[PDB]
């Protein structure tokens, strides 16, 4: 059983991801070009958010030996886990390591512990490092991005043998593609000069980059590989469910938002529950054009409801129902006006989304999983 | 028997990939040869049907036409326009024939008749060139000394507006007092832009003879170009229609072939 | 012979993404597909401003594509003949040798701009058996003098001197 | 000079100049084969001649032929070609 | 935790911000074209006004050596002054110094006493004028708007090294938008446009910025609201009467930053282009509305205030309320705003000053 | 860019680099000999319409899943023809 | 008698099929560039579907001491199990 997530969003004139020249990201879906936002910049904003914060129970990291050094009190202890984790096969680079590291934050004392026995020869405390590390592995953060770690072989030293270390994701966001053709637009801009001079403007000149749309956004989360990736939990993963869908409604990229400040919230969300999963974003195969009646996002809210009714009397099933929640502020847009209610429960508020969402899921109470916490 | 054309400039989009129209329409001087190219008389025309073929100043007929470039928002998007306005049929196939990059939309020539009488009112808009002859002309400024080179430079400078004057009045009263020679009257002028434009001549020189002939080991120089520009709308009631007629054909201004002067007037 | 050098060094300081667009663009010209044209501009003209010699426009455009295509590690003493040699040497006698033998001896028959294919089956057979090197300094140096006759003389004489030993 | 500062093609502001006729160069230079041009004709025109053959012959400018594939290598540099290099 | 405005008011396009070509800055909203107001247009008119004067403490600038010259002994602060932060990180380029450096006023006079003497010799003076430069944060607006400096490497002789020279924005401004469509002027072969301007202003972030001066952030945050309501956004120097007030302002006390953009999403139009702005109210009233029982929460209720001049236009769902209260007046608003955040007054907060 | 958890003195990236990625539109092709299969499968019928089924079932609501932890591109077909004929014909010509 | 699928899908922004580098695989069609789907690909996402978990039957590994030894449930069988495997051709290399 999946978790499916499908969100249309509208936002203000902006630039929420740029690429290493300035310009916003784009992309073509249909043969037109389309507004786009990554997939890791999503997760990114997720992960590092204030809805998100109680359960932030992973890292991942570069500096491995300045959070050994922060564990402990003794200073050169810190130059010793350099070795030790020299030896384990992570190199080093200007007083870093080469490769970056994701772990739980809460196993990161006992990996101090390690440096801290005297007693303990550099191969065995090596091979301890690497079962340490490779072993911390249950927080809510990895659980949905999995990880991939591959140590370095032409400067391990033998004998430091390694665990399973890939964990399976849970997740499976989509990039974020607007519904109609991009107009990217240029804005000119200047530093202004306060002390008077021989001549004028002086300063800088320049040409960034901004550009409006609405999105379509995909979520995904796979209920029982949440589950097994949590070794049984079933508390902390509703509250991971909950948390995900209040963070994911309800946070921004921080892609230049001290000068654009496009706080936008989404408008419509629909949350399914699913053996398969889908995908409706061939609704917007052809361009949302807008027109003097209606606008935009009611438009894209039509299309999307026509192309989810046509897919669910097409790819029907009897032996597999499927259960849907609509989700609009204060029902300002309905799942289409021509179709029927393609909804289970039309809801006007968030929260009471969130607790049908844990009703499906488990009968969850939502005070009840907040106690499940990782950090 | 006015050809009132209009154009359509292709501007960037994307300051990562070369924007030719924006680089051409940077520099006041390219805007008026590549404007001066669109008159074949007889030669270019047919000779070359391609337009491949060295720039030949001589070649091209000098007939006088005024242009101002501008910026216009019509239903649901901004244009970047340069209004024109000749007295000969302008050939916009034989200027972009090979530069259809610089140009977003095929040109327009559609004829502008007007018939006016005088005591109706009737709307404009203009840009005029800003620029007074001061008949006492301040020394050369020689900077190490800043006092003198020269005593007597008679030169075409700005027009200043005393010390706490509105600028937008001054230029309406400075518009009103030649307006009675032209034939029009200002009730409410206004002031929208007011700021320079530069150019840049190439005005070859020679520095040394051929061993053979002529002096032909010549280079090319370069004289900058700087004019003070204000652009001015309002309304204007219509006296001696003999003259603004005149005006309209000829323009107001002092540097007709750099932008300034033309006048484009719609009724009331 | 030092630009060739650093030919091959600016060749393997490439990321992916330009070493994808050369990928794609095995078996073409060099007037279409302008991302190609403006990242083999970049990799060769700096080379002639500041050295005087540089390795000819066809040779290194071949060496570059070819170099997307067979990524090889450039080590000096690895020339392209000795290598073959060391693959003939250990084959049936009877049959695949003088096949693959006719398929080496191609390539010393043609010019610059043909070289393409009868080199990328070369580079086949030697991914084949996993090479994990190929001197292309070397190869570069000889492609450049392809019409001086010792030079033939000396890369069909290597490969006699590798395959007998 | 004698171009008048322009390109043979768009007819923008001359940058450089194709050397044309590339036979006698360095000692016998005619100011005569050489046509001066901007920098995205130059290298479209520099595109033309590293694709296809190359001898000792160039190709010119003014000629009734190539005049397309011209401007089809000027669209595609305006639409391609990313100053961040 | 923060405090955001919420304000529409009617300005004169065509004479307001322009690009390099001169065109009035556009963009499209909702699929339309509408009338833009840029962030650092708006972000200077505060700073560069009479209400922002009583504290404008910290000069962004490019001729720092220059600045030595209006605070000089005799002559030394000259080519030598210049040679200590050329050989630092900022090459002069025929005494332009190549970079902008954004430093508080009331600093210069150390800077001075650095470069006076004579005892120090190279790059120890470096050392003495960069700890200075990046210790250099306290200033009212400096907080605001955040700083970041990147001095050169290449020309710098070592041991000139740094602190942290980096200042986070306590202020997020959005780009002003008009809530129809861009009014389509003459053309050829005088009308008001309303706007929405949003902004954010997180009062932790500016405490902090400015190392626990409660009293000058609360100065800080009136004077700024202040600005915002009475100036022309424009960089045109001149007609500085505030002709036309803000017709609707809403402050709200929230935690989690919102933008009340998406309530003209489809365009006001009217043919009457008289009550224009009122309709408009009504439109933003709607949406407010609907957000407040759209992503309702019980544990992080808002707070908020509106004005409108003479209670002409009310807020709320026609008699139902949305703002606590129906303020009539600028200094009210602004006295209302000041003890709900620390209880303070206007009276109190205005005698710290920078300036 | 992959950005590092950890505040430093330079607030660098831990590591950059690209990633290429196409959206397109599809045409799938495939054949089943119906007396192969049965042959193959010793005679049986009703597994063969087992196979058969599943093949179809499978075919028209499965994709590859190859970076879908990143792109998540599950998309289900917008038409399906199924032919029965003596002899194998493809229409990828058609484009 | 011939059953053939013909099918027409559309695809959102995605890295279904890779290679070595990792650009997404292209082909020529009609002398302009493509985007591939491998037929290997395609085949091994159907056969390790849920449409299709009912019919897996066969397996195809290199590990057939692993899948003997597990099916038997002793261990000293396993490198006998090599030893036998040794000789009916399969020349082990590497466990
Ligand atoms: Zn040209």
């Amino acid at each position: 059983m999946l978790i499916e997530i499908h969100m249309i969003q509208n936002h203000s004139p902006a630039n929420l991801n740029r690429d290493d020249l300035g310009a916003p990201k784009t992309c073509y879906f249909g043969g037109v070009l389309r507004s786009r936002i990554s997939s890791q910049c999503i997760k990114r904003s997720i992960r590092t958010s204030n809805d998100f914060k109680a359960l932030l129970g992973g890292v991942r990291t570069r500096r491995l030996a300045d959070l050994i050094q922060q564990e402990a009190g003794e200073t050169e202890c810190w130059k010793k886990a350099q070795e030790i984790l020299n030896k384990c096969g992570f190199k080093n680079k200007d007083d870093n390591t080469k490769m970056l590291v994701f772990m739980s934050k809460d196993k990161i004392k006992d990996l101090a512990r390690i440096v801290l026995d005297n007693s303990l020869g550099l191969t065995e405390a090596a091979q301890q490092v690497a079962n340490v590390i490779a072993q911390a592995t249950l927080a809510p953060d990895i659980a949905l991005c999995g990880r991939m770690l591959e140590p370095n072989d032409k400067d391990k030293d033998k004998k430091v043998k390694w665990s399973n270390t890939t964990v399976e994701a849970a997740l499976q966001v989509a990039h974020a593609i607007s519904t109609h053709i991009a107009r990217p637009e240029i804005d000119y801009f200047v530093a202004a000069d306060d002390v008077p001079g021989e001549d004028a403007g002086a300063g800088h000149i320049g040409e960034s980059m901004f550009a409006s749309a609405c999105f379509y956004k995909y979520f995904s989360i796979d209920w029982e590989q949440l589950v097994k990736n949590l070794k049984g939990d079933t508390n902390l993963a509703a509250h991971t469910v909950g948390a995900f869908l209040l963070a994911a409604a309800k946070t921004n990229p921080s892609g230049k938002q001290n000068s654009f400040a496009a706080h936008n919230y989404p408008d419509g969300i629909l949350v399914e529950f699913k053996n398969s999963p889908i995908s409706y974003a061939n609704a917007f195969v052809r361009p949302v054009s807008v027109v003097k009646e209606s606008d935009l996002v009611e438009q894209s809210i039509g299309q999307l409801s026509n192309y989810v009714n046509d897919i669910r009397l097409g790819y029907y099933d009897e032996q597999s129902p499927v259960i849907g929640f609509w989700f609009s502020p204060n029902n300002r847009y309905p799942l289409g006006y021509k179709h029927s209610k393609l909804a289970s429960r039309n809801i006007g508020n968030l929260n009471e989304l969130v607790g049908a969402v844990l009703d499906y899921i488990g009968g969850f109470k939502w005070e009840e999983v907040q106690k499940s916490k990782a950090y | 028997m006015i050809y009132l054309s209009r154009l359509l400039i292709d501007t960037g989009g994307n300051p990562d990939r070369p924007r030719p129209g924006r680089k051409w329409l940077d520099n006041i001087y390219n805007v008026h040869r590549r404007l001066s190219m669109a008159f074949p008389s007889g030669l270019r025309r047919e000779q070359d049907p391609h337009f491949l073929k060295p720039f030949s100043p001589n070649d091209f007929q000098k007939t006088p036409f005024l242009f101002r470039v501008d910026n216009n928002i019509d239903g649901n998007d901004k244009r970047a326009i340069i209004i024109v306005q000749s007295v000969l049929e302008p050939d916009w196939d034989y200027c972009f024939q090979n530069a259809l990059d610089f140009l977003a939309a095929p040109p327009e020539t559609k004829e502008y008749n007007p018939e006016f009488k005088a005591g109706q009112l009737l709307r404009f808009r203009l840009r005029v060139n800003a620029s007074v002859r001061r008949h006492i002309p301040e020394m050369v400024q020689q900077d190490g000394q800043t006092i003198e080179t020269g005593k007597i430079l008679h030169k075409r400078v700005s027009l200043t507006w005393d010390a706490s004057s509105t600028p937008d009045q001054a230029l309406a009263d400075w518009l009103a007092a030649k307006s009675p020679k032209l034939g029009f009257t200002l009730q409410r002028c206004e002031l929208l832009q007011l700021g320079w434009v530069y150019g840049s001549k190439p005005e070859p020189k020679n520095v040394k003879v051929k061993e053979q002939g002529q002096g032909y080991w010549r280079e090319h120089k370069y004289n900058p170009l700087r004019f003070r520009a204000a652009l001015l709308e309002g309304v204007l009631e219509v006296d001696d229609p003999k003259l603004f007629l005149k005006t309209l054909s000829s323009g107001i201004g002092k540097a007709k072939s750099f932008g300034f002067g033309l006048l484009s007037v719609l009724p009331i | 012979n030092r630009g060739t050098v650093d030919f091959i060094a600016s060749l393997e300081n490439l990321k992916e993404g330009d070493l994808g667009i050369l990928r794609k663009l095995r078996g073409a010209r060099l007037d279409e597909k302008l991302p190609g044209f403006d990242l083999f501009s970049a990799l060769w003209w700096p080379l002639r401003q500041k050295n005087q010699r540089a390795p000819k426009r066809e040779v290194a455009w071949l060496i570059a594509k070819l170099f997307a295509e067979f990524r090889f590690e450039q080590r000096e003493g690895a020339t392209l003949p000795i290598l073959m040699g060391g693959i003939c040497r250990k084959l049936e006698p009877k049959k695949e040798l003088p096949r693959v033998l006719a398929r080496f001896d191609q390539l010393a028959s043609l010019d610059i701009m043909q070289m393409e294919e009868p080199l990328s089956v070369i580079m086949g057979i030697l991914r084949k058996h996993q090479q994990v090197c190929l001197d292309w300094v070397g190869l570069t140096d000889v492609l450049s003098f392809w019409e001086q006759e010792p030079v033939k003389r000396e890369w069909s004489d290597s490969f006699i001197k590798a395959y007998k030993i | 000079v004698m171009d008048h500062a322009a390109c043979m093609v768009c007819k923008a502001p001359a940058t450089t100049v194709q050397h044309v006729n590339y036979r006698r160069a360095g000692g016998k230079e005619i100011p005569e084969d050489l046509r001066a041009l901007c920098r995205l004709c130059h290298d479209a025109c520099t595109m033309l001649e590293y694709g296809s053959g190359m001898t000792t012959n160039r190709i010119d400018p003014c000629d009734p032929i190539w005049r397309e594939r011209i401007l089809a290598k000027r669209k595609e540099i305006v639409e391609f070609r990313s100053r961040g290099q």
